[PDB]
């Protein structure tokens, strides 16, 4: 069957998928797969007949919005949604077709607002500074203000430890005794956090 | 009064329950004590449910919830409802710590315990009539809004004190109930009004317990207990946490206080099960049959359990 | 020395705190970027957030890999031990206990590995407050940036500590005349000395009013000049303003 | 069926199921309430058996 | 002298379900068992991609001031040629407004060393969408479950951005009206460095 | 003298008494004689954070 | 580095060609083979492989945003000291020179 959802079975390679043609040629080959290993494109003997298929799943990026979803990305023109606007590479999906104008989540240079309308935005204002002059003009600032800026920083971690025999050997005798053979791990360890911790 | 009160609740149309509350009898039924806690033999515990509908000077509700107990820890309650009309009804309401003080505003030292941002804040409309009041009942980590739609939440903590910024009305105007009473309410009309909500005397609880309506979409009705319902597990045992599985909880059809078993009574995994499905009706063949039990001396008396194989082998219990 | 100006700041500064009060809780109310950004308290609270999401971690697979049973009969050593002869038992603890000595190798050199990009972190921040703090930088915006710094109030947080950087901000702009230099009788210029300050002359000559003063180029604080301030050379050139000994 | 469920000193309280893309979201989360944002989802093909 | 260090990363989305099962209803329903590693992935994915995301926007600042003199002609040439280096301005192109294109130097080391047709030029998933024709393994990675968030910034932003940041050491009064020369700041912080007599 | 204001106010916000920022008692693991979350479990598994 | 971030990708499918201990890779093929209890067993050890190889990505990429964004402090430092300004730290940006 071609360019439809259908249940291929070929060469011991079987699902789900869809068909479609393409134009290509090698006068050797007949399939070709995948990094992962599956196949997508492949040709027929007799005809040359090439064809590529395609899942009948893939993926997409919908935004979460108060308590509900209202705007969604995909690639596919159709939707369940009023709208879809053909942004640069995606399709965005809702039923608000507005402008958006206070952005409420923004991503790169886009943001979108409550209503779930998309936008560009533009640069923010920055922090004018005025260089020094030979002669001529200034503008010597004056009658300022105050503005306090936020920072933090986490200084310490809390160190822990560990009995490596305890923790693999919960009561045993004989446990140690036999692994008598090898511990200098346990070693390395206990060092390391010992003089860590000190 | 009441037909208006209950009427708002959604359910199928042959349904029949008992339901226990601090349901209102007066408009000013006065209290018997003058205390605003609870404790042994919780009656007069202030106002376990508070309805109002009336206004005299009709600017608007302010309405404060807390405990006097002063655990400021906690989180406190405002509701502001804009008394104008009906879609204008919708009332600000915030569950959050309040930087509140005892005395119904900014006059004295404040509680300023909020170090979590807030557990609710939204505006929720509400309507307008004479016989339509807009109430909040609290019992355990249950809240009941008579408001709409009920709205039920759980949390830990306790409310203890009631106030209001807006005391314009008359002891009327609102109706504080303190006492959970209980009426078996019956709708098989298939509209607003119910055939009856007649007080309940005896099997209340059990009838309220288990008792439900069977949803269109077989869903659980919310606010029920699953007091003997338990986790599906082969192994293990889990006092607390969460997760995602697989159990038998969808349903075909529902019956209750059965009288017809003693008669030989025969179920199969084919047949949809014949009966009073209480609720909605699913024409799917039944998956599993789950039982309550009151009392097992019927079973354990003439209880004649026979299961059958696909050999037919039989195995009498 | 008005006294009213420091005042006219100082409820600036109480203002500020009431935002800055404010802004401590519930952050969600009307937030937005601008007041979201860097040095902002959603910006910190992000911080705050995260470190204490990542201390809350790295213990819990801990428990995880000694739970699973590796290539063995079942994960209750005595069960085998009691069930079956010695032989067989030891080659699956062999497995066993290597699986965990592994699994516990891998977790303890990540562990040091966040502990020697602490120390370093925790190097850097030790000085951030000797100097912001302890000390008064001359730095254009070390302490946060792009703003003169005043003093930070740095306070503590489970495990951390914190800054918040109390900082003078422009608000107007005086727009005066500059001058490029002095020469007189062509043999003597009139030349500055300290680059920070800078001559002046407010006002033009369009009735007689020329007022040379000298202040700071960064802050305005006109003043009358003095001949010492001033440094003298010998050469001139077209940008010297020209006077006569009687103007001097 | 399928469902969250949360259960505290052995008892069993807000039980939610999953059949909605956000619901299914949602119990992929184990929050009643999740964060507004981006997230990524498939394409729902269970249209046709 | 040269120096130069790099700002930003690509990040990456992937969904685990998706990436594990390629549309398996019983696979699924079989991993429920344990999820609570890729909530903890996805959210350290998506926590990051904002907090660098927002960093970087306050790192950026405009100066549309600066962007005035950028030009060649709202220089005031002196001697130097600053040519390869200043950007180049372009004509109104369908936008209608006259934009700016990199110049010469960066051009020339991107155009060298920086290999078109690799992930720098963001593909629109939508040819390989329709697909009908064969592709290479950025729709199969796609298929994984695998794509690329697309730059958070641009070369255009950061190219102005790196314009306006030098273009404002020339800079006088509030809109000067003419660029002070060059030189006549250099002297300036040559009397700085050291005050000059000759 | 206890806390400030924000300190201990951005405390109670973002810990809760009771988490792994609190001390601990030991000697009721040792006792035992109730249920036993986890803290006294990975003190059986042979951890121990100082 | 930019040779050195057009890597760390491949080798994800390349596992993911790989088989953990089973007949074939290919979880739909080998589901419509036999019965059910083989083919969980070995469907638990292929998401275990790569749940993990993805854990290890996390912490080399987490570990290569948190060295960066060290890096891009400094580099912010360095876009305030001499860049946006001049400063008497000799050779402080540059080095073996006044700048
Ligand atoms: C009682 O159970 C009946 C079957 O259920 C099982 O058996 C019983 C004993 C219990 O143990 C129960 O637990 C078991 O699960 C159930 O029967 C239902 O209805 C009809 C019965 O005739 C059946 O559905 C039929 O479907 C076919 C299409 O399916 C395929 O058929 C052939 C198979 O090779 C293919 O070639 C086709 O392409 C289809 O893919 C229909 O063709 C068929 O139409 C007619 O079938 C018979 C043929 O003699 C006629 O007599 C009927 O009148 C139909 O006109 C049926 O539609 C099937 O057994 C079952 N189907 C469903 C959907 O449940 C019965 O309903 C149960 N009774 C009660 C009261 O619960
Ligand atoms: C998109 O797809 C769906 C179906 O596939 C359809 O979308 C709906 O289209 C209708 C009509 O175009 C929209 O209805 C609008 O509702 C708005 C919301 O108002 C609510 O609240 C008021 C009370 O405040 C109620 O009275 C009202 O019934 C709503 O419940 C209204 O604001 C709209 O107009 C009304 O209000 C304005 C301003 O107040 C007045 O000026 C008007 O006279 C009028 O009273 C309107 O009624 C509905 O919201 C849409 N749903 C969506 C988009 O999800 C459409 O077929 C299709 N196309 C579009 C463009 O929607
Ligand atoms: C909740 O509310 C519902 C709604 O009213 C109650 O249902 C009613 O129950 C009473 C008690 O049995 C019914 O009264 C009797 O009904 C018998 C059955 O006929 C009714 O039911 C069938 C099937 O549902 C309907 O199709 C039919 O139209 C009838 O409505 C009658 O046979 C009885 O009459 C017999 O006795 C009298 C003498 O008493 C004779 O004169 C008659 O000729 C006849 O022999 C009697 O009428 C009542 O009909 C039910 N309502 C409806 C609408 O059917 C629930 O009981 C109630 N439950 C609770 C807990 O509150
Ligand atoms: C505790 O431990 C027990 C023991 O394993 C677990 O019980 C398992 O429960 C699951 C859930 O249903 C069972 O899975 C089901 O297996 C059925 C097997 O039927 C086939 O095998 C019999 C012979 O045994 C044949 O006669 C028969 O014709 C079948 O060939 C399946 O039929 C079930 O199918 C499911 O999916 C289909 C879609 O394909 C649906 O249409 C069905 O309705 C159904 O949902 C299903 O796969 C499993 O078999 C049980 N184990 C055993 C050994 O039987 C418990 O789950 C576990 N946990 C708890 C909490 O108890
Ligand atoms: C830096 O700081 C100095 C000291 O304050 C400023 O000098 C002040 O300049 C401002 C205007 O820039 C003056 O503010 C206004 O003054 C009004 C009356 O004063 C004069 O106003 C005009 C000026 O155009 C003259 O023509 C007139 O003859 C007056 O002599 C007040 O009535 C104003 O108050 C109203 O506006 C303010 C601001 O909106 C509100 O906050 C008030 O509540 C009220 O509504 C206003 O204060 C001020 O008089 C000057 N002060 C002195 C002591 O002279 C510098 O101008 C400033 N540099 C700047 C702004 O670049
Ligand atoms: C900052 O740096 C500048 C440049 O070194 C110093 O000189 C100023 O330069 C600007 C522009 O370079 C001057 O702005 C000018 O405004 C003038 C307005 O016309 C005056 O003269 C006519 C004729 O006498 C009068 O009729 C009229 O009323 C005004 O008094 C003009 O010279 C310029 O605009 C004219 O020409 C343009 C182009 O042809 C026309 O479009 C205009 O309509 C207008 O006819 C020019 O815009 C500024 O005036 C200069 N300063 C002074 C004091 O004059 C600054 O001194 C320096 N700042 C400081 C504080 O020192
Ligand atoms: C926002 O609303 C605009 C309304 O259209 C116009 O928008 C402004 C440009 C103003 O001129 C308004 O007065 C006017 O009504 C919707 O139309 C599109 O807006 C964009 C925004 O600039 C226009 O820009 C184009 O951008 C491309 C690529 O940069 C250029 O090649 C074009 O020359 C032009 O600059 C665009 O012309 C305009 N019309 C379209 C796209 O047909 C816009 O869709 C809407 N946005 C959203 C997100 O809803
Ligand atoms: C510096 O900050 C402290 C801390 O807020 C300020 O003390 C505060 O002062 C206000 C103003 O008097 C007090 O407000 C009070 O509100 C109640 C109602 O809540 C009202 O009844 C009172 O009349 C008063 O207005 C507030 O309680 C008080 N708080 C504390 C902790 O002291 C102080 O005023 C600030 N400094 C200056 C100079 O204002
Ligand atoms: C203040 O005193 C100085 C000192 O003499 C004056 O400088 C002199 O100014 C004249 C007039 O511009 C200069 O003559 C010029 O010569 C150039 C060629 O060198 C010619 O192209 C011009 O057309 C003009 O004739 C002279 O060179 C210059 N000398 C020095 C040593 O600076 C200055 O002019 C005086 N100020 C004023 C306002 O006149
Ligand atoms: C500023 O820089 C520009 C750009 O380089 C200079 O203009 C151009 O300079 C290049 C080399 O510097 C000239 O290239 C010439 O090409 C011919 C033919 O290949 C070759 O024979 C020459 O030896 C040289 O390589 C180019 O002609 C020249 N073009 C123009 C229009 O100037 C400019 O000279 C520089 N100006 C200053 C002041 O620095
Ligand atoms: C497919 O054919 C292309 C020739 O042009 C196309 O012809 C048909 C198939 C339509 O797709 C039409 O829109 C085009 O103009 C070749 O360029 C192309 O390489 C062929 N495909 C392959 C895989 O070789
Ligand atoms: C709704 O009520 C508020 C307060 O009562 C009032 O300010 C507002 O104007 C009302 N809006 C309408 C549409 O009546
Ligand atoms: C034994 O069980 C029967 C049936 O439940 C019960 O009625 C009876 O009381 C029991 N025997 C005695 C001696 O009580
Ligand atoms: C916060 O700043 C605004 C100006 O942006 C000011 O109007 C307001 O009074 C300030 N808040 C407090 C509590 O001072």
């Amino acid at each position: 069957t071609l360019d439809v959802c259908t249940k291929y079975t070929i060469y011991g390679f079987k699902g789900e998928g869809i068909i479609t043609l393409t134009n290509s040629s090698f006068l050797a080959g007949v399939y070709y797969t995948s990094d992962s290993g599956q196949l997508l494109a492949f040709k027929n003997v007799t005809s040359g007949a090439v064809y590529s298929v395609t899942p009948c799943s893939f993926s997409e990026q919908a935004a979460y919005v108060d308590d509900d979803i209202v705007g969604v990305i995909s690639s596919l023109s159709s939707s369940t949604f009023n709208s879809t606007r053909e942004l640069p590479g995606f399709f965005y999906h809702s039923n608000d077709g507005s402008n958006c104008t206070e952005p409420v989540l923004v991503y790169s240079n886009i943001g979108v607002c409550k209503s779930g309308s998309i936008g560009y935005v533009p640069s923010q204002s920055g922090q004018v500074k005025i260089a020094p002059t030979v002669t001529g003009n200034i503008s010597i600032p004056t009658n300022f203000s105050m503005s306090i800026r936020t920072e933090y920083l986490q200084l310490y971690n809390t160190p822990v430890s560990v009995d490596c025999a305890t923790y693999v050997c919960n009561g045993n005798s004989r446990c140690k005794q036999l692994l008598t053979q090898y511990t200098a791990a346990c070693k390395t360890i206990e060092s390391a956090l010992q003089l860590s911790a000190r | 009064n009441f037909r208006r009160f209950f009427s708002k609740f959604n359910v199928q149309a042959p349904a029949v329950v008992v339901l226990g509350g601090y349901l209102p009898i007066g408009e000013n039924q006065g209290v018997n004590s003058t205390w605003y806690c609870a404790g042994q033999h919780p009656t007069a515990s202030g106002v376990h449910g508070i309805f109002v509908s009336h206004i005299r000077g009709g600017h608007g509700f302010e309405i404060g919830i807390s405990q006097e107990p002063f655990d400021p820890s906690g989180y406190q309650l405002y509701l502001h409802k804009a008394t104008n009309g009906n879609t204008n009804a919708t009332a600000r309401l915030r569950i959050c710590q309040f930087p509140s003080i005892k005395t119904l505003g900014p006059t004295a030292n404040n509680d300023v315990t909020i170090g979590r941002n807030c557990l609710f804040n939204k505006a929720i409309p509400a309507h307008m009539s004479e016989h339509s009041v807009v109430g909040i009942t609290w019992d355990n980590d249950r809240v009941t809004v008579f408001s709409d739609k009920i709205y039920y939440f759980y949390f830990k903590n306790d409310w203890s004190r009631v106030a209001t910024k807006c005391y314009n009305s008359g002891g009327c105007a609102m109706q504080y109930v303190y006492e959970p009473t209980y009426y078996m309410l019956n709708v098989t009309s298939a509209g607003e009004d119910g055939i009856s909500y007649q007080p309940c005397t005896a099997n209340c609880i059990g009838y309220a317990a288990n008792v439900f309506a069977t949803e269109p979409n077989g869903h659980i009705p919310e606010g029920f207990s699953f007091n003997n319902w338990f986790l599906l597990s082969n192994d293990s045992t889990l006092v607390h946490g969460k997760v995602v599985s697989n159990q038998p909880l969808l349903v075909n059809c529902l019956l209750a206080i059965p009288k017809i078993y003693g008669l030989g009574q025969f179920f199969s995994f084919n047949q949809t099960i014949d009966g009073v499905c209480n609720g909605a009706a699913v024409q799917r063949a039944p998956e599993a049959l789950r039982f309550n039990i009151n009392d097992t001396s019927v079973i354990l008396a003439e209880g004649s359990i026979v299961l059958h194989t696909a050999l037919g082998t039989n195995f009498s219990f | 020395v008005l006294q009213r100006n420091q005042q006219l700041l100082a409820e600036s500064f109480n203002s500020a705190i009431g935002n800055i009060t404010s802004a401590f809780e519930s952050v969600k109310e009307a937030s937005s970027q601008t007041s979201r950004g860097l040095n902002t308290v959603a910006h910190a609270l992000t911080k705050v957030q995260e470190v204490v999401n990542s201390q809350g971690a790295a213990l819990t697979q801990l428990t995880v890999q000694l739970q699973h049973n590796f290539q063995a009969i079942s994960s209750s050593i005595d069960d085998i031990y009691s069930r079956l002869d010695i032989l067989s038992a030891d080659v699956q603890v062999d497995r066993l206990i290597t699986g965990r000595l592994s699994a516990l190798n891998a977790f303890v050199a990540q562990t040091l590995t966040k502990y020697t990009e602490v120390q370093a972190s925790r190097k850097l921040a030790q000085q951030k407050v000797n100097e912001c703090v302890k000390s008064q930088s001359q730095r254009y915006g070390f302490c946060g940036g792009d703003g003169e710094h005043i003093f930070s109030l740095v306070q503590a947080a489970p495990q951390g500590l914190l800054f918040l950087h109390t900082v003078l901000v422009p608000s107007d702009f005086v727009d005066v005349i500059a001058i490029a230099g002095l020469c007189v009788n062509d043999e003597i210029a009139l030349t500055l000395r300290e680059p920070g300050l800078v001559l002046f002359t407010h006002e033009l000559q369009n009735h007689t009013a020329t007022e040379y003063f000298v202040s700071s180029r960064r802050m305005f604080e006109p003043r009358k000049p003095t001949v010492s301030d001033f440094v003298q050379i010998e050469s001139c050139v077209v940008t010297y303003v020209n006077l006569t000994r009687d103007q001097l | 069926v399928d469902a969250l469920i949360e259960v505290q000193g052995t008892a069993i309280q807000r039980i939610l199921y999953c059949d909605d893309p956000v619901s299914q979201l949602k119990c992929s989360q184990v929050a009643f309430d999740l964060d507004d944002g981006f997230y990524p989802f498939s394409s729902r093909n269970l249209l046709s058996h | 002298r040269t120096e130069y260090l790099q700002l930003y990363n690509t990040p990456v989305s992937v969904d685990c379900a998706t990436y594990v099962c390629n549309g398996n209803s019983r696979c699924k329903q079989l991993l429920t068992q344990y999820t609570a590693a890729c909530k903890t992935i996805e959210s350290a994915l998506q926590l990051s991609a904002r907090l660098e995301s927002v960093e970087v926007n306050s790192m950026l600042t405009i100066s549309e001031e600066a962007l005035q003199l950028a030009t060649i002609s709202s220089f005031n040439g002196d001697g130097y040629n600053f040519t390869n280096v200043l950007g180049v301005s372009v004509y109104d192109p369908a936008r209608g407004r006259v934009v700016q294109k990199r110049s010469f130097i960066e051009d020339l080391l991107f155009n060298k060393v920086v290999t078109n047709g690799l992930g720098t030029v963001d593909e629109d998933y939508k040819r390989c969408s329709n697909g009908r024709s064969v592709a290479d393994l950025v729709c199969a990675q796609y298929y994984s479950g695998v794509m690329v968030l697309p730059g958070v910034v641009d070369a255009e932003k950061l190219h102005m951005y790196s314009a306006s940041l030098i273009g404002g050491m020339v800079l006088g009064g509030f809109t000067a009206a003419a660029a002070l020369p060059f030189s006549y700041a250099v002297q300036a912080r040559l009397n700085y460095l050291a005050l000059q007599t000759d």
